[PDB]
């Protein structure tokens, strides 16, 4: 009824999120005290944005069909 | 028939063939001063204006000396018609003193050349004097813009501006180097780590922009090298600095950074987290 | 490299497909010899279409980020 509005969305987000990290480009980086780079799970905003879009849009075709 | 006075107007002079030392001798016969008595001079260094002179009515006879090479000139006058002469006091010639504006060494690197037009505030260079008698003492016409070690000629750049440093040699000569106001003064606010926003917030604040590309910062390094070699930064093992945010960097919410110590250029850095330092230019 | 062009797409299709059957409307039906209705796994075309769209579109935001 109103669960696909998450299932379709949620399955999509994660999947797109998983494929994002397989590419360093999309990721962000931090600086340890020594001033050296370090990995920080977070992805670039225009990427998080771009995923959390095609997502709620996929979770939309969910409810509309229920 | 007797020289009783042999004086020299000074004892130091420039070996430029023009700076002259004047010798004055007095010829007497008891209390009576002898006139038109011819006196002969001789030096062991330099050119005498003449080698013979006749005393005036007061028994005086002046002569001059100059030299194109440095050294000790030992002059000696003698009354023509007599055998024994009289030695004047020893004098010394020194080459024109100068501050070489070409051999300015950059403390960090060790490279020598004109003074950089891009100053890493609190940076240091070594001015090199040439000539005089060897001993030097330096001075800045405005310790605020640039200061100099009294006896070593080490200069440390401070405020964006123009002043002139001078040097004086013990033989009492003077030379001066002009420090022209730089195109841009690099200033790393070392307080604490900070974010891209608080960064632009920092530059704009006290005044001035954030550095342009990494290159603009990279250049500083290729001029002064690891900024920690200079006293003022002798402790900061790292000076990762915020660079401008390209069109896409904005969107991606990240920036780039150049390190004024490790160099280590980096990209895709958290534009929000307190990752780098606030280094402002000009 | 060119796998997300499937991962993102494929994870999305299925998820949207799973939520489709939780609603009889979207499904199709067949007739057993006796002339009676029967369930036939297949979904309505405008539904398969509508899923296999938001899909290759989700698998698109995949490659574009790789």
């Amino acid at each position: 009824m109103d669960q696909a509005a998450n299932a379709a969305e949620s399955a999509t987000k994660d999947q797109l999120t998983q494929e994002a990290f397989k590419n360093p480009e999309n990721q962000k980086v931090n600086i340890d005290a020594n001033g050296n780079a370090i990995p920080s799970g977070e992805l670039k905003d225009d990427i998080v944005e771009q995923i959390a879009q095609q997502a709620k849009e996929a979770g939309e075709v969910a409810r509309q069909q229920a | 028939a007797s020289i009783t006075e042999i004086k020299a107007d000074k004892t130091t002079a420039v070996a430029n063939g023009q700076d002259a030392i004047t010798y004055t001798v007095k010829v007497m016969k008891g209390d009576k001063p002898v006139s038109n008595q011819e006196v002969t001079f001789t030096t062991t260094l330099g050119k005498l204006s003449n080698s013979t002179e006749k005393t005036d009515t007061n028994g005086y006879a002046k002569v001059t000396l100059t030299s194109t090479t440095p050294g000790k000139s030992l002059v000696s006058a003698r009354v023509s018609d007599v055998a024994v002469d009289v030695k004047a006091p020893e004098v010394e010639f020194f080459t024109t003193l100068t501050i070489d504006d070409g051999n300015i060494e950059i403390v960090g690197t060790g490279v020598k050349g004109k003074l950089p037009t891009v100053w890493l505030q609190y940076g240091q260079v070594n001015l090199k004097a040439s000539g005089g008698n060897g001993k030097y003492t330096w001075r800045s016409a405005n310790p605020a813009i640039a200061s100099v070690d009294a006896s070593s000629g080490q200069v440390t750049l401070k405020e964006k501006g123009t002043t002139t440093i001078s040097v004086i040699s013990s033989d009492n000569q003077t030379a001066t180097y002009t420090i022209a106001t730089p195109n841009s003064l690099i200033v790393p606010n070392m307080s604490k780590r900070v974010t891209y926003n608080d960064a632009v917030n920092t530059c704009k604040n006290f005044g001035g922009k954030l550095p342009s590309s990494q290159n603009e910062l990279e250049n500083v390094f290729k001029a002064w090298g690891a900024a920690n070699k200079y006293e003022y930064y002798k402790s900061s093992q790292t000076i990762i600095s915020w660079v401008q945010q390209t069109a896409q960097d904005a969107k991606s919410g990240v920036a780039s950074t150049y390190d004024l110590v490790k160099q280590n250029p980096l990209n895709n850095i958290k534009a929000s987290e307190s990752n780098a330092y606030a280094t402002c230019v000009k």
